[PDB]
């Protein structure tokens, strides 16, 4: 069947269970829909924002926003280059995810979105007289990683054609989101679940699936190992779970994504070892990480913090540690080729060590 | 394509990359061995009803871009096995709207109250 | 019709006796024409000092009011590729005149916007019909020029306005508008022109504009700095003062009362302290390495956006921290 | 719940072409049709808010907002026995169009081939398969060609949700075209199809001014050049976050103006070369509404009807 | 009614009419006068977001114009519009150069109708360098019936002979003191109840963008709609809104960062960056008790004010706000 991070899937506002208060707030959005702002809901990779986005939509529309189906769009760059795009389409709404264009991104900005703003959605009244027009609602995942000649053409969109359409935007940092975008935007917190909200829900599934559990002290470490991710964290249950014939126990391990343990095994490597040739094979492990397409700056805070979790090392060892991060993670954004700066964090490190 | 034509579930590559992309193909490799367990003990002889669901050549059980070796015309093959696989699954989803639809809660009884009647 | 003109057009040079602060180029030019012996032509400068001004009135000069029947002008807004380079400009250049009216004049505005493959094609274009065409191009940005055109241009450089020619234009406008200019106020225009005849035009205009009367209203310095929202001299004196004498929570305090006061921008502030300072006796060095490295990150950092208090903070630390040393 | 029917293309040819000609725009119109079969009429209806063409979400990305009824009366069938136990005995079914429409082209191919026998329509229960059920369709073929198409059937509260869209007619001008057959039919033919010849143009402005006593315009102004064309012939007049659309204050009391797409205006023209009487309204900003009419005489007979509302493309 | 209520209140409330701009009075009586003169220059708008330029724009060509005549005398393009080299040099020349349109008498009579047409260039700043200088001498031979005006946030990204072309105006911050009477009339046309000091509240949290101010507004209204108390809106529940860090989270960080130790200070970000704070508004909240406390000395607020500027621009640059703010925290607990 379904995957348990998509089975247990909550379809309703009322049917949320942790962030109680972002509940309520919600909900007192949902009253009179009519003069609804754009909104940008920022928070933790994994908290549940895309899910509380369609509980919204369900609320102000109904279970029919849940009926997705997908088309694929075609696009032609000023050279001729043909790409396509997936629309996710409903109903009611339309989800979008212009980053996967990369430096395209704009143009679906420019077309796509525009003519979604132009085209005002008129229909039949049923029993009244007269059509009846209602705005349609689009949701752009990983707002983010938009470029900013993208964000700069959302504006006048947003603004003059507010009448046809309501932009949802979500993401997990509002630091790459220029300011007259944020401007435009209700502005949402996504908070993550605490350890023993993330306890009671995979309890839940438990029960649900019954699962033999010798104790509850497993659903904590799970959640502590997902370090506020529950997405992350029922999909370790599910694995674990399958792993030991439905039968948890203290014993069983609990099962890490696996670059999470190459880049764990880096930190050890570069804390033990410090020479150009630990730092060729250090360039390997990076080079084998991108192939994954692992994003650059993903990798080095992931790095950055197995490193400062290191016992070994000293206050001003983990100090320069930090500076470092911070300058490479500066040069990666305004970068082109991650592989320098990568590099070069880990040699400064290197030096810094030894 | 095969999450969204199969379980009805859209995701985001970003999530594939960091994620999904492990997880899920253990899981189902996972389960397809204990439903060939099953199958196998069965053959030789409803509690795990969501076991026996994964298909064999329509479900992902392998690592998206192979294991992490690190510390431990090939694209056009790979895209030509990707399009027939969304033609599969583009035909098991065609036939599932005109089957049957969720619509809404109605007098099911009696609809069979009143039985088509074919005679000349 | 010349009304309705902004003032920046409506005063536009028709003649070389209007070009001021030129005298050594325009002398040049103008003895060059009575003695018809016109070679090829750079006009390198800064916006706004009467280049375009310049060649159009020595067109006039050489043409009398029919310039525009053997004159091909060019500019940016134009497509001035190879293929317009070997076809236009080539055809034109080796055509005789109208009338037989000496040379033909071909004027590139802006060719620092072209390509080198079409400066490269104009090389021999300007060498061969030299004896019928003669070549006038305009700059600001010489190092967008090939090296072979620097060559085969004979360069006359437009300086920043100076002063005087500033104020002999400024009496001009006056007496031309029914509007009064108080010195004070003049004196402040020429401060923020920086040598660019436009922006005085612009800022007399709409000062013009603020007037309630302009009949009778005289134009003040308070005037000229509401019109711009730029900040006064004391405004800029009071915060340095503060920020060089006073504590961290003192400096602070003033620097948010003068930015409220008026709603000042802090990279005019910025720009006015730096001025300042420019002229300030420093008995250590390291001193103005600071300043001047600190305030250039704060401008660019500014350029971007960002936050507007820490970036003041920032001004304040730096200062400061600089003249610890 | 038989619905036996029996259609004969040899009598009363008028009925015949009316169906064909309602079948093929439903098939053009959208992929899946609603048909009613009342104890008086069949109704066949093309609306976006049917179960199955909802799921294509036409509404929301392409604005396939128009809706299409075709009202056939039970005369055109040589029989008709529909017995049901709802309202006037009616029963509701949804057809796929693909299916039906080629069944009736190779209905055409043996008619025009020279047979002359009939086909025999019933609703059967296959076992091979709201549920599912079989339109059974036979004729014989100078031979018994049997051919079955899938069919859904609808409850009563899934059928009285599909109702036909409602127009202010005191606030509506009805403009009666020229008859095709005459001397003006071809005329007015070139004339609706003109605006065909610009590729790029997507919408077109129609508009209907009194002073034959009144006169209709179509603007085109997606071209570098504003176009209008003018017919000067004769043309005689017939005497949740929904809100409600925006009405542009009308320049005068006796303008009528509408914009819609070339789609639709395509479709219109389609329908005006089929049957002889048409009949364009139009709701100023609001909608465009052709209505194509059959009549047939004995006791005055059922008015054959086809109805098409459009949607404003743009507001005015 | 519903009709009415169908708009955000940020376009709800655009202003109309020159007169209800607000805190702009340095160009907009310039703009007005200029209805009397007809002598409108090439003007330059720039300022920081949400400060009234475009919706002062529209109304001048509204007030100029009307609603007919403007459809003919009007080309606007901005961010979403193509506007590459050949795009200046083709479309906006051939605007630029078109002929002015005839006003009707109904026109004439009801407007000034001036005798030449507008090109509106929104986020100017977007557009290349070349592109600009295409402009250059498009906007000065067809003055006479053709007036540009470009619009933007960085004036630096304009080139300087356009910058040196227009008449440059500037549009200055909207805070507590200069748009407070905008958003009280808002706040009174929707009967939103708000305690004493909230508005101010609202417009200090804005920092200058009476859009977000006006946005912040209305999500308190729909709160207190939906809760039905009939009790005023408070500033604590306007904080929780804006996403300001509560008191006492910013005292336990100052704590943490006075202990001085790595690995408390290191668990504590940890912890604390589950809640989804974003990393700028902590850093605002952190230079404001700092910079104004009374217990550190002159060389300690020097350094955390270079520190804090360092880390801001980082941050703009759009960089991970864990690293960067427990780069922060490190540098300020080793001074
Ligand atoms: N020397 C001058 N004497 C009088 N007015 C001047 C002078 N230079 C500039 N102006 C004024 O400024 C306007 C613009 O002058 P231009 O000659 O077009 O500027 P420019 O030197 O061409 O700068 P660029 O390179 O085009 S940005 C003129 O129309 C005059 O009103
Ligand atoms: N000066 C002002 N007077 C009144 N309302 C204003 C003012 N400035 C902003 N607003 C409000 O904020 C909304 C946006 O105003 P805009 O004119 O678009 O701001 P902006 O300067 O264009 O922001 P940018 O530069 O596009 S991010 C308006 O519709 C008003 O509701
Ligand atoms: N209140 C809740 N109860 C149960 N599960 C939840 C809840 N909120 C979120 N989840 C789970 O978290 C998973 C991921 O949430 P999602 O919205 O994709 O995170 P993101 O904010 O990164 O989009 C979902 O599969 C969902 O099952
Ligand atoms: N910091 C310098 C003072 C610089 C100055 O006053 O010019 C000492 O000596
Ligand atoms: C003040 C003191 O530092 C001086 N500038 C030297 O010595
Ligand atoms: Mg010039
Ligand atoms: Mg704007």
């Amino acid at each position: 069947m379904s995957l348990w991070v998509d089975k247990y899937r909550p379809k309703s506002l009322n049917a949320l269970s942790h962030n109680e208060e972002l509940t309520n707030f919600l909900k007192s959005l949902s009253d009179q829909p009519r003069d609804l702002p754009h909104l940008l809901l920022y928070g933790p990779n994994g908290t549940g924002k895309k899910t509380r986005c369609m509980a919204l939509l369900e609320s102000i529309f109904g279970p029919g926003v849940y009926r997705l189906k997908i088309d694929v769009r075609q696009f032609v760059t000023a050279s001729n280059r043909k790409l396509e795009l997936n629309v996710v389409s409903s109903p009611y709404h339309l989800e979008i995810t212009p980053s996967d264009m990369g430096n395209n991104d704009r143009i679906v900005i420019q077309e796509l979105l525009k003519e979604v703003a132009q085209m005002e959605q008129v229909d039949f009244q049923d029993s009244k007289d007269g059509l009846a027009h209602r705005y349609k609602c689009v949701i752009i995942n990983e707002a983010n990683s938009l470029t900013k000649d993208a964000q700069a053409a959302l504006r006048r969109t947003m603004e003059k054609y507010s009448k046809n359409i309501r932009l949802i935007m979500v993401c997990d940092s509002m630091s790459p989101i220029i300011a007259p975008i944020k401007s435009r935007c209700l502005l949402i917190r996504c908070p993550a679940p605490s350890d023993s909200e993330i306890s009671t829900i995979l309890s839940d599934v438990v029960t649900n699936e019954r699962i033999q559990l010798e104790t509850k002290d497993i659903l904590k470490r799970i959640a502590q190992a997902s370090n506020g991710n529950l997405r992350v964290s029922l999909l370790m249950l599910e694995s674990m779970a399958l792993n030991n014939e439905l039968a948890l126990k203290s014993s069983s391990p609990i099962i890490k994504p696996d670059w999470i343990i190459v880049i764990h095994k880096l930190t050890r490597k570069i804390v033990k070892e410090r020479s150009v040739n630990s730092l060729i094979e250090c360039r390997a492990v990076l080079y084998d990480l991108l192939a994954h397409c692992i994003p650059a700056n993903i990798i080095l805070k992931e790095l950055t913090f197995s490193l400062l979790d290191v016992e070994t090392l000293n206050t001003t060892n983990k100090s320069s540690i930090i500076e470092y991060s911070s300058v490479f993670d500066e040069r990666l954004s305004l970068g082109n080729k991650a592989i320098f700066h990568l590099e070069g964090f880990i040699a400064k490190v290197m030096c810094c060590l030894d | 394509n095969v999450s969204l034509y199969k379980y009805n579930a859209v995701h985001s590559f970003r999530n594939i990359t960091l994620e999904f992309g492990y997880y899920a193909p253990l899981i189902r490799k996972c389960q397809s061995y204990k439903k060939k367990y099953i199958l196998y003990y069965l053959k030789n002889l409803d509690k795990f009803s969501d076991i026996m669901k994964v298909e064999n050549g329509i479900d992902v059980v392998d690592r998206i871009g192979g294991p992490i070796e690190a510390l431990s015309d090939h694209l056009e093959d790979q895209k030509k096995e990707r399009d027939r696989r969304l033609r599969m699954l583009i035909d098991q989803y065609e036939r599932n709207v005109m089957m049957a639809n969720d619509d809404l809660e109605d007098e099911e009884t009696s609809f069979n109250d009143d039985p088509i009647v074919d005679s000349d | 019709s010349k009304e309705n003109l902004p003032w920046v057009e409506k005063y536009r040079p028709e003649t070389l006796d209007e070009v001021y602060g030129q005298n050594e180029v325009i002398t040049t030019v103008r003895k060059f024409v009575d003695e018809g012996k016109l070679p090829h032509l750079l006009f390198y400068g800064p916006p706004g000092t009467g280049k375009t001004s310049t060649i159009v009135a020595l067109a006039r000069e050489i043409y009398g009011k029919n310039y525009s029947n053997m004159v091909l002008e060019l500019n940016a807004s134009d497509d001035r590729g190879i293929d317009v380079v070997r076809n236009q400009i080539k055809d034109f250049a080796s055509t005789r005149q109208i009338f037989s009216k000496g040379f033909k004049l071909i004027i590139l505005d802006e060719a620092d916007a072209m390509t080198n493959a079409a400066q490269n094609a104009l090389r021999r274009v300007i060498e061969r019909y030299t004896k019928n065409t003669r070549f006038c191009v305009l700059a600001n940005y010489a190092h967008k020029l090939t090296p072979a055109l620097l060559s085969r241009c004979t360069r006359f450089r437009f300086q920043p306005l100076p002063q005087e020619a500033i104020e002999r234009r400024i009496a001009n406008v006056l007496v031309h508008e029914k509007l009064k200019l108080s010195p004070n106020a003049e004196k402040a225009l020429i401060e923020l022109s920086n040598g660019d005849m436009r922006r005085v035009l612009n800022v007399l205009q709409s000062c013009k504009a603020t007037l309630d009367n302009p009949d009778e209203d005289e134009i003040s310095d308070d005037v000229i700095y509401e019109c711009c929202g730029a900040p006064r001299p004391s405004d800029l004196k009071a915060v340095l003062k503060s920020i060089l004498e006073d504590d961290w929570g003192t400096a602070h305090y003033t620097l948010n009362k003068v930015r409220s006061a008026k709603g000042l921008a802090l990279i005019d502030l910025i720009e006015g302290i730096v001025k300042i300072l420019e002229d300030y006796e420093l008995q250590n060095e390291e001193t103005r390495v600071h300043l001047l490295t600190k305030l250039a990150d704060i401008e660019y950092s500014i350029s971007k956006g960002g936050n507007d208090q820490i970036q003041g903070s920032a001004v304040i630390g730096a200062i400061k921290a600089s003249f610890e040393n | 719940m038989k619905l036996k029917l029996i259609v004969n293309g040899c009598e009363a040819p008028d009925d015949y072409k009316l169906l064909r000609t309602t079948i093929n725009t439903v098939a053009s119109l959208r992929k899946t049709a609603i048909l009613r079969f009342n104890s008086e009429r069949l109704t066949i209806i093309s609306t976006p808010k049917s179960s199955l063409n909802s799921s294509n979400n036409g509404t929301i990305l392409r604005g396939d907002t128009g809706q299409l009824w075709c009202t056939i009366p039970h005369d055109v069938f040589r029989l008709y026995t529909v017995i049901s136990a709802r309202e006037l005995n009616t029963i509701t079914m949804e057809c796929n169009c693909d299916s039906l429409l080629s069944v009736f082209k190779r209905y055409d191919r043996v008619m025009n081939q020279g047979s002359s026998s009939n086909m025999t329509i019933k609703l059967q229960s296959m076992p091979e398969w709201n549920p599912i059920c079989a339109l059974g369709i036979t004729f014989e073929e100078i031979i018994m060609h049997s051919f079955k198409v899938p069919v859904k059937l609808l409850f009563r509260a899934q059928d009285t949700r599909i109702q036909e869209p409602m127009i202010n007619y005191i606030q509506l001008m009805m403009y009666k075209l020229p008859p095709i057959s005459g001397e003006f039919g071809s005329a007015f033919h070139g004339f609706i199809r003109r605006v065909e010849r610009y590729s790029n143009v997507n919408h077109i402005h129609l508009m209907g001014v009194k002073k034959d006593d009144v006169e209709l315009k179509i603007i085109v102004n997606e071209l570098d050049w504003h176009l209008e064309i003018c017919w000067n012939g004769p043309l005689d007049s017939v005497i949740d976050i929904s809100v409600m659309v925006e009405k542009a204050e009308q320049e005068s009391s006796s303008t009528h103006e509408v914009i819609i797409r070339c789609k639709d205006w395509k479709v219109c023209s389609k329908l005006y070369a089929a049957f002889e009487e048409v009949v364009l309204a139009i709701s100023h900003d609001e909608s465009c509404v052709f209505h194509c009419s059959l009549d047939r005489g004995s006791k005055p007979r059922e008015r054959g009807q086809i109805i098409y509302y459009i949607a404003r493309s743009k507001g005015l | 009614e519903q009709s009415l209520a169908q708009q955000p209140w940020v376009e709800k409330y655009r202003p109309k009419n020159l007169d209800e701009v607000t805190a702009q009075d340095h160009a907009v009586t310039v703009l007005k006068k200029t209805l009397k003169s007809a002598n409108l220059p090439h003007m330059l708008f720039y300022g920081p977001p949400g400060t009234g330029k475009t919706s002062t724009i529209l109304a001048l060509t509204k007030e100029l114009y009307g609603p007919d005549l403007m459809k003919s005398r009007i080309l606007e393009l901005n961010a979403s519009d193509e506007r590459g080299i050949s795009i200046v040099r083709e479309k906006v020349k051939n605007f630029a150069r078109l002929t002015v349109s005839k006003p009707s008498k109904h026109d004439l009579e009801n407007y000034p109708c001036p005798p030449y047409k507008i090109i509106i260039l929104d986020e100017a700043d977007s557009m290349t360098a070349d592109a600009q200088s295409a402009l250059r001498r498009t906007m000065e031979t067809y003055s006479g019936v053709t007036r540009f005006c470009l619009i933007c946030n960085y004036v630096t990204r304009i080139i300087d002979p356009l910058a040196s072309r227009c008449s440059k105006f500037r549009f200055k911050a909207l805070d507590a003191s200069n748009a407070i009477d905008r958003l009280r009339f808002i706040s009174e046309q929707e009967n939103v109840k708000c305690d004493d000091g909230v508005l101010e509240r609202i417009l200090d949290i804005s920092a200058g963008d009476l859009r977000r101010g006006i946005t912040l507004l209305q999500s308190a209204s729909k709160g207190a709609q939906y809760l039905g108390d009939g009790k005023n809106i408070t500033s604590t529940q306007v904080e929780e809104l804006a996403g300001v860090v509560p008191h006492d989270i910013l005292i336990e960080i100052v704590e943490k960062v006075k202990s001085g130790d790595f690995d408390e200070i290191k668990k504590y970000v940890n912890t604390f960056m589950k809640s989804g704070w974003s990393a700028a508004s902590v850093v605002n909240q952190l230079h404001e008790y700092y910079i104004t406390n009374d217990n550190f000395d002159t060389n300690f607020k020097n350094q955390i004010s270079w520190l804090l500027f360092t880390t801001d621009s980082r941050l703009n640059n759009g960089t991970n706000e864990h690293i960067q703010l427990l780069n922060l925290l490190v540098k300020i607990s080793q001074l």
